RNA sequence: AGUGAACCAGUACCGUGAGGGAAAGGUGAAAAGCACCCCGGAAGGGGAGUGAAAUAGAUCCUGAAACCGUGUGCCUACAACAAGUCAAAGCUCGUUAAUGAGUGAUGGCGUGCCUUUUGUAGAAUGAACCGGCGAGUUACGAUUGCAUGCGAGGUUAAGUCG
RNA sequence: AUCCGGGAGUCAGACUGCGAGUGAUAAGAUCCGUAGUCGAAAGGGAAACAGCCCAGACCACCAGCUAAGGUCCCAAAAUAU
RNA sequence: GGUGUAGUGGUAGGAGAGCGUUCUAAGGGCGUUGAAGGUCGAUCGUGAGGACGGCUGGAGCGCUUAGAAGUGAGAAUGCCG
């Protein structure tokens, strides 16, 4: 059973029981998120609809805000004494999928 | 007033400026003194007027 | 009042040093070598994040155009097809139901292929 | 400002109103701290020294030619870079003392007693008297008005039998009325003084 | 570092001479400084003993790096490599527990660092490597900004008691 | 933008359109005027390439649309009409 | 504090704000039930940098607030080992 859904500036791929990763939400943790635009619900038969699949949803539960590891940024010019170093970690939630639409 | 609470007045002290020790301070390499040229020696300079 | 340069050195010399483990020779040993090569590492990762955005394109690309000559289209065509009917679906997703799905695949490619048939 | 009255052990024999151009005058706390550096930085003794190029016991000659020998060029055995050799810009003896004018000086001390008895923590007792100089005594005295942290001790004159009976105490701390400087009411928790030492101190800072 | 010199130093050493001139501190609380045995010409070592500790044994507190070895998990004899970086199968492990750690066949991309230059990968300049040391300071004046006390006024110098 | 005050650095430039002199209407030559880039500018194109064509990098993404230049294989996209 | 809009290549050079070393004062602490130093780790912060744990080691050392400086090293055909 296949579900395609738009989430963050990004698609991903869905199914009932798997952890999936994604940019952070705005809801707390133990919470209940509906994912509204699906974009294919594939499975036995595919439903391949014009950008979204009309009345499909996806429902899920938050389980964890964290960050990602940690990238350095570190910009250098040959020969003209002058450097610049940055630091960045990235905030992402976890989600749990249950049911997709039925 | 206590002797382990001390604060000066905001605006009295400043700390100072250190030349010459690396490139990321904004001073180091040459010290705020450009290329060479006689304004670039030691005891380098022309007299006043 | 003098201060010795004790301890201070050494910490961020030896903090150098182990950002070049695994390099070669004396490229993981000497402080100079070392030095030298972690900046150059460091511009090589700030290059390749932004090389890897291009890589994995061109990848899916090749794959979408070797499945799409299998259904009778190629890959400028299917892409035309798919727009004028309002599907969105990324190349990423696309190579992926190409190498697992097929008849998903199939079932795109026939509404592209109805699509510019007009 | 009135401030309560003890004898050597007993009570509340009383009040005693002191000035209000000194003992009640809304301290100011950059004066005080001025006074408090100035003051530290009045007590070093600024004898340090090191030897520069010239001072050091050394060569005059040129080790090595200028050219030829493959080598770098060098002026003495005795240059900042070589081991063994002179330092440049090294401590030199020097002063450290400097003096504010005169009105804020009389400001830092007004308002540092003035600090003092806004907040109960000056003492005054008719007197203190011993016929010998005992520590014991003192530390029941001191214990008689419950005084339990550092403490100036203000003594006025010839009471030389109470500042001998003070010494040695590692919480006590002994002046005479015309000598109190501003380091050390800042320092200590408390002030006990005599009733006569503060009549003598109010003469003074007028 | 501090005197050239913390130690038998104006010494050893260098020069016909006048003169130039170093290196080199630390067992343990207490020598209790290893009786006796074994291999060996000896040096050195292994037991046994001293001692809180000997991997504190006189080259004796601590004991970093260059540099030299021994043992092993993973790779390597059709391959042109500024030596890494991004992608990645197989094998081997299992941590300050989290989108874990080591190695890595194979594929894309990629001409060190510093100085001086219109301009450098430069066949322009410097560096064998590792460690230590090694460069805008102070006195007295002049000016501006900030800060505090007094305000048509402000402030004392030498000196005296302390 | 102008006015008062504290602190500077620069006084060796280079190539490419355009318009003139010196030269032989030679030079990656030399000396002026006018615009840009380089200097002090990474990223795409031009095989490789300071100065030409496109475009100005605060950071993260295994998302999307375009510029100059391109679509038989190396090497992404038409063996297009 | 919210929300919008705009900005954030950089040599010479100007301006701002901080990290770390040694010493002084005041305060509150730790230590043979093991300080400083050394070595290893898969840890934290936007940077200089900060912790915690193992092993080694044997007697001293942090933290807060203010002060003072022989206060930071990769390069000089540098000096000593």
């Amino acid at each position: 059973m296949y579900a395609i859904i738009k989430t963050g500036g990004k698609q991903v791929k869905v199914e009932v029981g798997q952890a999936i990763y994604v940019e952070k939400l705005n809801v707390e943790a133990g919470e209940k998120v509906v994912f509204d635009e699906v974009i294919l619900v594939g499975g036995e038969s595919t439903k391949v609809g014009a950008p979204t699949v009309a009345g499909a949803t996806v429902e899920g539960t938050v389980e964890k805000h964290g960050k990602q590891k940690k990238v350095v940024t570190f910009q250098y010019k040959p020969k003209k004494h002058s450097h610049r170093k940055q630091g960045h970690r990235q905030p992402y939630t976890k989600v749990m999928i249950e049911a997709i639409n039925a | 007033m206590k002797l382990h609470e001390l604060k000066p007045a905001e605006g009295s002290r400043q700390v100072r400026n250190r030349v010459g020790r690396g490139t990321s301070s904004g001073n180091g390499k040459t010290a705020g003194r450009g290329q060479k040229g006689q304004k670039a020696r030691s005891g380098g300079g022309v007299r006043l007027g | 009042a003098r201060v010795k340069g004790g301890t201070v050195t050494r910490k961020r010399r030896k903090k150098v040093l182990k950002l070049a483990k695994g390099y070669y020779g004396s490229k993981h040993t000497l402080f100079k070598s070392a030095k030298e090569q972690v900046m150059n590492s460091y511009y090589y990762a700030f290059r390749d994040r932004r090389q890897k955005k291009r890589d994995f394109r061109k990848l899916w690309i090749a794959r979408i155009n070797a499945a799409a000559r299998m259904n009778g289209l190629s890959y400028s065509k299917l892409m035309h097809g798919l727009k004028l009917a309002e599907i969105d679906i990324n190349r990423k997703m696309l190579a992926d139901l190409a190498v697992n799905d097929a008849a998903a695949f199939t079932a795109l490619a026939e509404q592209a292929k109805d699509a510019l048939s007009k | 400002p009135n401030v309560a009255l003890f004898k050597q052990d007993g009570t509340q024999n009383g009040e005693i109103t002191l000035n209000e151009e000194i003992f009640g005058i809304e301290p100011n706390e950059s004066v005080v701290y001025d006074a408090i550096i100035m003051q530290r930085a009045s007590l070093r003794q600024g004898t340090h020294a090191v030897k520069n190029r010239s001072a050091v016991r050394g060569g005059g000659r040129k080790p090595w030619r200028q050219k030829g020998t493959g080598r770098a060029r060098q002026g003495s055995i005795r240059s900042p870079q070589w081991r063994g050799g002179g330092v440049v810009f090294g401590p030199t003896p020097r002063s450290y003392s400097y003096k504010l004018p005169k009105k804020v000086r009389r400001l830092a001390m007004k308002s540092v007693l003035s600090d003092k008895v806004a907040e109960n923590n000056l003492v005054a007792v008719e007197g203190l008297s011993f016929d010998a100089p005992k520590t014991k005594e003192f530390k029941q005295v001191l214990a008689n008005l419950s005084i339990d942290t550092k403490v100036l001790v203000v003594l006025e004159n010839g009471n030389d039998f109470a500042a001998l009976s003070a010494r040695n105490l590692p919480n006590v701390s002994v002046v005479t009325s015309d000598n109190v400087s501003v380091l050390d009411v800042v320092s200590a928790n408390k002030v006990l003084a005599t009733q006569t030492a503060l009549t003598q101190i109010e003469e003074v800072l007028a």
